[PDB]
């Protein structure tokens, strides 16, 4: 069952068809699909541990030693050092999932998993592969357009900001910041709402600048409408805060010209040294009182500067910093509405960037200087200065944040919303189910299958809560099939209500529908392939 | 392009406004030189060298065809095909250094971008023989049979 | 590394 | 089925993976080795431990800091890593509380390991640890008492924090004098949380008590060759400028000439700009000049022709320190002599410290930059004394910053504890359970302060459990002799912030590890 | 690792070019001792694995001390020794 | 039409507006950036005032070639060759767009 | 799945492979049929040599490995 | 450094087919150097 | 060796307990110089003793506070039997001397290097005042040949580097020198070129780098100097040809490649101001001596020395002389303990008997 086909003649001489056919293997037929069904099985049970509020944390670690502790399944699936193709194919699916949608990284893989699961018992009675992805993909697409049926519409202007606190409370919920997870919540809902282009376009998360330093704690995360540095002020005797502050931005090193082009400056007599000298000197002299002449009580540069310019800006009473990076640069001239201006015969006051405060900022017992630029009037420029016990949780509540800055984005390009805790699930399983009954008897079989992998995320949200997963299953399901409620999902919190709507437990359609959509779509992929070639 | 000094070539700037005009005065050579040869009503020209991009931007300003060949046997064929004298410098051809063809045109065959000079005439120096099949060994075969 | 005159790591 | 006992093999060559109870296993075997590593370096009778490097170098290291302790050892098991990297994280916040931190959440994962055991989620036992650490918290805050407002009240609260800081280290040998330098030195910087500006220079020879904190402020640098060795009433001038080779700024520069006379003429100009760089500073009317960068021969020689000392090679902290000490402002540009202030003191001369000859600034005018000479028998004493001392003025610049004071002695651990032990009692679930685990753990700190020093730790640990029940909120171990105590007669006191950022460190990180059911490892690159 | 119908030792040829071998095995036989044939014959030396030495032109005591390969040469070397045997002379001539 | 992906954008991109209604697309094969003339070009000078000077005629001859685009009524700038950060800030300036770098298909 | 120390051909793959096996042990003494059938050599890598055209013979003495082979030559 | 009694337990079935692929092949040598080993310095010294 | 300091220093002791007692040696070393090999004596009987202390069941903080309390009463104790000194007293300075050298391996050479030791201490420190010795006025230098009963004390300096000007090793009423600038052909800071456009510049050019090197020569010369010593310089030649001929041309010895650590040392022993530039040289800034001349060490080398001063400030100069190079080195080291056992006497003017006597009385 593998070296191709081994034969090496049928009279005697050599025969010899791909190089190096003996070191390759080679699987056919049904035995590949069952390979490629138990390695995904493999992958989506490991994966399926993570899963809701009391889902567990995986602790990865790289080939150099670092350890990563994260709940963010594509960030888990992503650090995994796999080998079969197939586990490769479930990692870029969570990978997909994330850039789509950027939440629900993990029920897509358990989703694929449970669709997999089935189709080899499916496969096991005789049916084609490619039946039972036709039937997949009709039975997505029953489910996608249940999911646009009971979904639910919410407000998202500014002055209401109480759906959106619940949609990210809900996305935060599982990460490990829910210990602050409305404090968490609420800076993630305002500084997507800050930094957005409200006619329902785009948010640019360029403009939100996620920093995370050790130290203090983890309720000291606070959102700041501007800009944090992690510079400071040039010269040390210079005042650590300024007030009323009216920047400016230059792009150009506080030094004597210097040509782009090969240059040559020729000193051929005393009098010419003696004009250099004074050149220089009224250069640095005009360079500060251009600075000086337009006002402005604080200058950042780009590119860094000497001594005299330093001493200079000292001796006039101007604060500066140095080698602020090019994305800083734009961040700060972005908050405090100023311009960016190459040169200082180009500097003017009505390019002055204006900021309530700008102070210097200590971390205790470790000689480390941070710039804080804040109190603008209208910043379109936001950062989030997290702090922690250790690194670790500073880059789980960084994930954290960007899952949850990504659902409200969602929410930005659509409002429709449904309620999670497996009741979405559970409504799309008994749509499909009602469907199939419909239907003709071939694909009925793949329809029901599909509808058995979708009420995979209630069971496993009841496995992860300690509850029995099929009793507390059939009761939600046969609760939801009594009275028309498709809210009705597995209430993991033990708050003694299963009403999720009561619980506030919401979810954007677009993150569903993306869930849907591309397990679908990479079961079929897997299921359509049939021949591996591994050398 | 623009040809340049075989020994040694050193932009000298000693003012600012030598510094400002040079690129000017450049392209305008350049565009110059192109429209003299554009005016003789040669509306194909093709190199043996490489192509500048404004001597390519030039070209397609006045509507010039650009062919490249990099083997020179290839220019002396095509130069024999069409009657034209192979020009050292950058001037404009005289009346009898100037090859004329019948058609000149991009065209694709299978997969592969060709270009055709092609002469409407059942006559002329040098002729080809376009070789079709499915196999590389199969043409290479027919081609043994042809020569 | 880099900026001798501030003695500091820059970018 | 599992991702590695699975017919097919899902992994590259080397790449592990530990399931469920394999994965806590090891976390918890790593967080119980690290714990008991860093302990019995606690409490005031704790030792202290040798780190001998297996590198070329082989540097020896012997020290009583956890951090210290942690930070250069071989660890391979990542929880242990996670323990490392909250001891860093705690010693950068604070000066002290990583032994005590490091302990308090191995012994907290101890107990998860017990409630794991007895068939609890480990999900509800981070809820009662929340829940445990949020009364804990609470009741730590209400217990804190402060005395920024009485001048006198604060002194003596400082001069106790930093005996109770210095208890544990090498210091305590000589612990009131030590307690009196390094709080002096801690007053000295006038409020200002500048630690940089406190200069612990270490000497071989003489004894520990030999230590002393420099009225004046100590440099370790040279002066010049014709320039004075001792001047009176001096007036500081502090540069940042070249001084070495000074040559204009503009690199395209060059001189182009048709003969060596013209270069002869160019060199005289130059000489001539130097002369003209060092009368302008001159003219400020100066009799000590400090330079950051080198000073070269030529402006060297100007300056002893003048009579101006010139000290050169002063580092950025040198130049900072100085102006911090004196008064002055770091110049670069000498066109504005009356904008630029000079600092000022009383007398700088050379001293003899070891064998070694250094710069003594005495009779300061500002004053806010502290030099401390340490001696010792051997370096690695030096060393120890050095971390120790740093600890202590940390402490104290985190006391002078929040003047909010806790009672130590176990008084501290034992309060939150009787909290968290009163918010199980009247709790339903599990959670009752591992809230009690909190509360044991946070006993067994005491416990292992008083196992250090051979006592009777379960009595002593009993006694102040009943006193804390009882309302006696202040009592606490009296290592002197055993027994317990009262903390406010006997004074020992420590910062709130360090407690309350043990305490907080030590249940996130307690919670970080206990999440984790699954470790997956990449296949090195070795 | 490798499945064959026959061993792998087993090697086989066939065609003209066997014909051809054997041919011409059979032709270097006979050019072995083409010249040992008459009365104006030469000797020939043969120098035995042994040791000993056999200084003879008979056609079937040179060839019998003549180790061979080719399994044409062997019968060639079979029909010398019969034709000795049988009759006792004409063994270079067969 | 055509779409691509985004290219490399310098500082001060960001302030560019990102839509228009009637953009007109300057399509250029021009390198927008401070740099050397020529890469054999040499400056000899042997007086501060021509420093100045040629200073002054680069960032003039940088000027020309932006405010000659920025006349073109162009409000949409896709250059093959890199378009450096001063002519970002530049058409940032004047609520333009530009796009350096775009692959030449 | 099987955890059986062996290799395993299965369907289309192992049919081929005895036909092969069947149809090479035809061609080993297709030449040697019929009048106008010719003898063969066999060499023993000893030095001996059996010169025969039975067909039984021929398939006795090679040193077959297939199994549907060795059924062809015990047939 | 604890649970010394490691206990391998689920490893070994689900790697007996690569330990005795490997072990077939020291075996196959085995024979090779216990048969030579009777010889080659059994008695070559005396 | 006999030193303990460096006995422990120059074997490789792998021992974190040796390491200490290697650390514990050189501070020693540093405090006091002597006694080195008897503190590690010390402190490994100490702990010999800790053991058996341990072994009945005593806590080691118990040991090290009764520890502390023995050693605050021997420190008294030993205080209480000292006696004062005072440094006007040749005699007890020579003593101390001579015991810190009995036990080194020049013991028989002791009638030498005692009074050497004490006269180099005591020119180099005020007797009224001074509280500390600073060793590095006291100069070693090493010359291999000879033997011990060679090692002289000079008051002067003594300089290693060889005289570069060939004919003059040998100058009376020196005015010696010191610059810090280089004799060759002009050239600046800034990258400098000089451009040769025709034939008469080339000759132009020899003309005036001859003048400008005969211009230095002759405005050194005019201030009457006669020896000159040149700074060791890089990037940039010292000492030109034409100058050195220049030089010896006006009768000046020349000594070039002289060590810039070595200036300040020079200028407190010959009093030379360096100069820097060519306009600040004066007959100020030298420094007048009586003899400057080099010598010859019978073959085994050249040394030059000045001797004799206008103003001999606080140092001396001991040339160490001996057949092999270990015996130079351990030579050296006993000086150097000689020295530093009259540097504690300077620090602190109390003298004890020795012999085992402190140590008995202690122990009792
Ligand atoms: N408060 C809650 N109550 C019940 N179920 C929840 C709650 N929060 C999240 N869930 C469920 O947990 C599942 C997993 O969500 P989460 O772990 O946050 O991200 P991912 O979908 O990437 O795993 C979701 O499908 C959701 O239905
Ligand atoms: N004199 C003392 N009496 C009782 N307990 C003390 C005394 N000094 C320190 N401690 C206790 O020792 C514990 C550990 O302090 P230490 O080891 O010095 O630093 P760290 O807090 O980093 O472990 C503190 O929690 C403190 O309560
Ligand atoms: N002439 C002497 N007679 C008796 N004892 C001496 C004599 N000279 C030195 N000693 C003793 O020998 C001991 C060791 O001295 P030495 O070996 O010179 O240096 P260290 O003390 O470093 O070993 C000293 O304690 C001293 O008392
Ligand atoms: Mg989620
Ligand atoms: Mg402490
Ligand atoms: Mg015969
Ligand atoms: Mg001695």
């Amino acid at each position: 069952a593998s070296m191709g086909t081994l034969a090496f003649d049928e009279y005697g001489r050599p025969f010899l068809i791909i190089k190096d056919q003996d070191r390759k293997s080679r699987l056919m037929g049904l035995e590949a699909l069952k390979s490629h069904i138990m390695a995904a099985k493999a992958v989506a049970n490991t994966m399926r541990t993570s899963l809701g509020p009391n889902g567990l944390d995986k602790m990865m670690v790289d080939k150099d030693g670092d350890v990563t502790v994260t709940n963010d399944g594509a960030t888990i699936l992503s650090m995994m050092d796999v080998d079969h193709q197939i586990a490769k194919l479930m990692v870029e699916l969570s990978k997909s999932q994330d850039d789509e949608i950027g939440d629900g990284t993990t029920g897509v893989v358990v989703l694929a998993g449970a669709l997999l699961e089935e189709a080899e018992q499916l496969l096991d009675r005789g049916i084609h592969p490619i039946r039972i992805a036709d039937g997949y993909e009709q039975a997505a697409r029953v489910a996608i357009e249940h999911l646009d049926k009971i979904s639910d519409s919410v407000l998202v202007d500014i002055k209401d900001t109480e759906p959106l606190i619940q949609t990210a409370k809900t996305t935060l919920g599982s990460k490990v910041v829910n210990s602050c997870h409305r404090q968490m919540a609420e800076i993630a809902v305002n500084a997507v709402l800050t930094v957005a282009d409200m006619e329902r376009r785009d948010v640019d998360f360029e403009l939100i600048k996620v920093e995370g330093k050790v130290g203090g704690r983890l309720e000291d995360t606070k959102l700041i409408k501007g800009v944090i540095v992690d510079k400071d002020f040039s010269h040390p005797q210079m005042p650590k805060k300024v007030e009323d502050a009216k920047i400016a931005i230059l792009t150009c090193p506080f030094e004597p010209p210097k040509p782009k082009t090969k240059h040559k400056l020729d000193v051929t007599s005393v009098e010419d040294y003696k004009a250099l000298q004074k050149y220089e000197k009224e250069k640095f002299e005009e360079m500060i009182q251009q600075i000086k002449e337009t006002g402005a009580n604080l200058a950042i540069c780009q590119w860094g500067f000497d001594d005299e310019a330093n001493h200079l800006l000292l001796q006039n009473n101007l604060p500066a910093v140095r080698w602020v990076g090019g994305p800083e640069i734009e961040l700060i001239a972005i908050a405090t509405g100023g311009r960016i201006v190459p040169r200082f015969s180009e500097l003017t006051a009505e390019k002055l960037g204006f900021a309530g405060l700008v102070q210097e900022i200590s971390f205790g017992t470790t000689k480390d200087k941070m710039l804080v630029i804040e109190q603008c009037k209208n910043s379109r420029a936001v950062t989030i200065f997290i702090r922690g016990g250790n690194k670790m949780i500073i880059e789980e509540a960084k994930r954290s944040l960007h899952d949850a800055l990504c659902v409200i984005r969602n929410l930005i390009r659509d409002n429709r919303v449904v309620y999670g805790g497996g009741a979405a699930e559970i409504s799309c399983a008994l749509a499909v189910s009602q469907e199939a009954d419909k239907c003709p008897t071939l694909e009925q079989y793949a329809m029901r299958a599909f509808a058995d992998a979708l009420e995979v995320i209630p069971m496993a949200l009841s496995e992860n809560s300690g509850m029995n997963p099929i009793q507390t299953m059939t009761e939600v399901r046969a609760r939801q099939v009594k009275e028309m409620n498709p809210a009705l999902g597995i209430d993991c919190l033990h708050k003694g209500t299963n009403d999720m709507k009561q619980q506030h437990v919401i979810e954007t359609l677009i993150g569903k529908k993306q869930q849907i959509s591309l397990a679908t779509q990479m079961v079929r992929m897997i299921l359509k392939i049939d021949d591996i070639r591994k050398p | 392009d623009g040809m340049i000094t075989e020994t040694k070539g050193t932009v000298l700037i000693k003012t600012a406004e030598e510094l400002m005009n040079f690129s000017k005065g450049e392209e305008n050579l350049m565009d110059a030189q192109v429209k003299a040869i554009a005016d003789t009503g040669a509306n194909v020209v093709v190199t043996g060298g490489k192509v500048a991009d404004m001597a390519l931007h030039y070209a397609n300003k006045y509507n010039i065809m650009l062919v490249r060949l990099n083997s020179k046997w290839d220019l002396r064929r095509l130069c024999k095909t069409v009657g034209a004298t192979a020009l050292p410098r950058l001037t404009p051809p005289v009346l009898e250094e100037m090859g004329h063809c019948d058609s000149v045109y991009l065209s694709e065959v299978g997969d592969t971008q060709v270009v055709v000079f092609k002469h409407e005439k059942e006559d002329g120096a040098i002729s080809t023989i376009v070789l079709r099949g499915s196999t590389d060994n199969l043409m290479d075969d027919i081609e043994r049979a042809v020569d | 590394v880099w900026d001798m005159r501030s003695g500091q790591c820059v970018q | 089925a599992s991702l590695s006992l699975a017919p097919v093999n899902i992994f590259k060559a080397g790449a592990d993976e530990e399931r469920a109870e394999t994965a806590r296993l090891t976390s918890f075997i790593g967080a119980i080795a690290i714990g008991d590593l860093v302990k019995s370096t606690l409490g005031p009778k704790g030792m202290d431990k040798i780190l001998l490097s297996s590198g070329r170098d082989a540097s020896l290291m012997v020290t009583n800091d956890g951090a210290t302790i942690l930070k250069n050892i071989g660890v391979d098991n990542p929880a242990a890593k996670v323990l490392v990297d909250m001891s860093r994280v705690q010693d950068d916040e604070v000066g002290d509380g990583t032994t005590s931190v490091t302990v308090l959440a191995a012994e907290l994962l101890r107990e998860a390991e017990s409630l794991i055991a007895k068939k609890i989620h480990p999900q509800t036992i981070i809820a009662g640890w929340r829940e445990a650490t949020k009364a804990a918290r609470e009741a730590l805050l209400s217990s804190a008492v402060d005395h920024g407002s009485d001048e006198v009240k604060f002194r003596q609260d400082l001069m106790n924090i930093a005996g109770t800081t210095l208890s544990s280290k090498l210091l305590t040998h000589h612990k009131d004098h030590f307690t009196k330098l390094a709080v002096e030195a801690v007053l000295r910087l006038k409020g200002s949380g500048n630690l940089e500006a406190i200069h612990i220079i270490k000497k071989l020879g003489g004894s520990l008590a030999d230590s002393y904190l420099d009225e004046g402020f100590l440099l370790d640098k040279k002066i010049g060759v014709n320039q004075p060795k001792r001047i009176e009433n001096a007036k500081i001038l502090i540069a940042n400028t070249g001084m070495d080779t000074d040559k204009i700024k503009i690199f395209g520069s060059r001189v182009r000439v048709d003969s060596t006379a013209k270069v002869a003429e160019i060199e005289h100009a130059e000489k001539e700009k130097m002369k003209e760089k060092v009368e302008r500073i001159l003219k400020h009317g100066i009799n000590c000049f400090i330079n950051r960068q080198l000073i070269y021969n030529y402006p060297e020689q100007l300056f002893g022709a003048a009579g101006v000392m010139a000290i050169e090679h002063a580092d950025f902290a040198g130049v900072e320190r100085l102006a911090l000490v004196t008064g002055g402002e770091i110049a670069s540009t000498f066109d504005h002599p009356e904008l630029v202030k000079l600092g000022s003191c009383k007398l700088i001369e050379e001293v003899m410290i070891g064998e070694d000859k250094l710069i003594h600034f005495s009779g300061v005018a500002l004053g806010e930059a502290c030099t401390i000479v340490l001696r010792g028998a051997t370096q690695q004493i030096l060393d120890e004394a050095e971390r120790s001392l740093h600890d202590a003025l940390c402490v104290l610049a985190q006391t002078v910053k929040d003047s909010r004071t806790v009672y130590g002695g176990g008084c501290s651990e034992m309060l939150m504890a009787h909290a968290v032990t009163q918010l199980a009692n009247r709790t339903p679930g599990k959670e009752a359970v591992a809230m009690e685990s909190y509360a044991k753990a946070l006993r067994m700190l005491p416990t292992i302060i008083a196992d250090n020093a051979g006592y009777d730790s379960a009595d002593l640990v009993a006694q102040l459990r009943a006193a804390h029940s009882e309302g006696n909120t202040t009592a606490g171990l009296d290592m002197r002799e055993g027994t317990i105590g009262d903390m406010a007669i006997l004074g020992i006191t420590e910062s709130f912030q360090v407690k309350r950022q043990v305490l907080l460190s030590a249940a996130e990180a307690a919670e970080v590890i206990l999440r984790v059911d699954n470790i997956i490892k990449a296949a090195p690159r070795k | 690792r490798p499945v064959l119908v026959l061993s792998q030792n087993t090697k086989r040829e066939s065609g003209r070019k066997v014909q051809s071998g054997n041919i011409n095995a059979a032709k270097t036989i006979a050019d072995i001792i083409r010249t040992c044939l008459g009365p104006k014959s030469m000797m020939k030396m043969l120098l035995d694995p042994m040791g000993g030495i056999v200084m003879t032109n008979d056609g079937n005591a040179i060839l019998r001390e003549i180790q061979v390969q080719h399994p044409a040469a062997k019968s060639m070397i079979e029909i010398s020794r019969t034709q000795d045997e049988e009759v006792g002379d004409g063994t270079t001539s067969v | 039409g055509v779409a691509f992906k985004k290219t490399f954008s310098y500082a001060g991109f960001e302030m560019q507006p990102k839509k228009y209604h009637n953009p007109k697309i300057a399509l250029l094969n021009v390198e927008l950036e401070l740099k050397a003339e020529k890469d054999n070009a040499e400056i000899r000078v042997h007086t501060v005032e021509d420093y100045q000077a040629i200073v002054d005629a680069e960032w003039n001859i940088l000027y020309d070639k932006l405010e000659k685009i920025h006349h073109s009524g162009a409000k949409v700038v896709l250059s093959k060759l890199p378009i450096g950060d001063v002519a970002t800030q530049y058409f940032a300036d004047r609520d333009m767009f530009c796009a350096g770098r775009v692959p030449e298909e | 799945p099987l955890s059986v120390f062996g290799d395993r051909s299965t369907g289309e793959t192992i049919r081929s492979q005895n036909v092969m096996a069947a149809a090479s042990i035809a061609n080993i003494v297709k030449s040697s049929l019929g009048p106008v059938g010719l003898d063969k050599m066999l060499v023993d890598d000893i030095g001996d040599v059996t010169i025969t055209n039975d067909g039984a013979t021929i398939l006795k003495l090679l040193e077959v490995e297939h199994p549907a082979a060795k059924v062809l030559c015990e047939l | 450094l604890a649970g010394e009694g490691i206990s391998v337990n689920t490893g070994p079935k689900g790697v007996i087919n690569d330990w005795r692929r490997f072990k077939q092949l020291e075996t196959e040598q085995r024979e090779e150097q216990c048969r030579e080993m009777e010889r080659l310095i059994k008695k070559l010294s005396m | 060796t006999n030193d303990g300091a460096t006995i422990l220093k120059q074997m490789q002791v792998l021992h974190p307990a040796a390491r200490m007692l290697v650390e514990l040696s050189k501070a020693q070393d540093i405090e006091a110089g002597d006694g080195t090999t008897s503190v590690v004596i010390i402190a490994g009987s100490l702990l010999d003793s800790c053991t058996k202390l341990l072994q009945k069941g005593i806590h080691p903080t118990i040991i090290s506070e009764s520890f502390q309390k023995a050693l605050e009463k021997g420190i008294e104790i030993l205080t209480d039997m000292s006696r004062p000194v005072e440094l006007s007293d040749r005699e007890t300075l020579l003593n101390s001397a001579t015991t810190s050298l009995n036990s080194k391996v020049v013991s028989q050479y002791s009638s030498l290097l005692s009074p050497m030791s004490v006269n180099a201490v005591m020119k180099v420190i005020d007797p009224a005042t001074a509280t500390s010795v600073d060793l590095r006025d006291i100069k070693i230098v090493k010359k291999l040949g000879g033997t011990i009963d060679d090692c002289e004390l000079v008051e002067g300096l003594v300089l290693t580097q060889k005289v570069s000007n060939s004919g003059i090793t040998r100058v009376e009423k020196a005015k010696i020198g010191l610059i810090q600038f280089c004799l060759s052909a002009p050239k600046t800071d800034m990258d400098n070129q000089i451009v040769v456009s025709d034939y008469a510049q080339m000759d132009r050019v020899l003309r005036e780098e001859r003048a400008y090197i005969l211009n230095l020569v002759k405005q050194i010369k005019k201030t009457g100097c006669n020896v000159l010593l040149i700074q060791k310089s890089i990037l940039r030649d010292a000492l030109s040809d034409l100058a050195l001929h220049f030089l010896n041309k006006m009768k000046i010895m020349v000594i070039k490649d002289i060590e810039r650590e070595d200036i300040e040392f020079i200028c407190k022993t010959i009093g030379t101001k360096p100069v820097a530039h060519i306009d600040q040289f004066t007959a100020d800034m030298l420094g007048s001596a009586e003899l400057a001349e080099e010598v010859n060490l019978n073959g085994s080398g050249k040394l030059l020395k000045i001797t004799g001063c206008a103003s001999p400030g606080k140092t001396v100069t001991i040339v160490v002389r001996g057949s092999n190079k270990l015996v130079i080195e351990e030579a050296e080291r006993s000086i150097h303990d000689a020295l530093c056992v009259i540097r504690c006497l300077v620090k602190k003017r109390a003298l004890i008997a020795g012999g085992g006597a402190p140590e008995i009385e202690l122990a009792l």
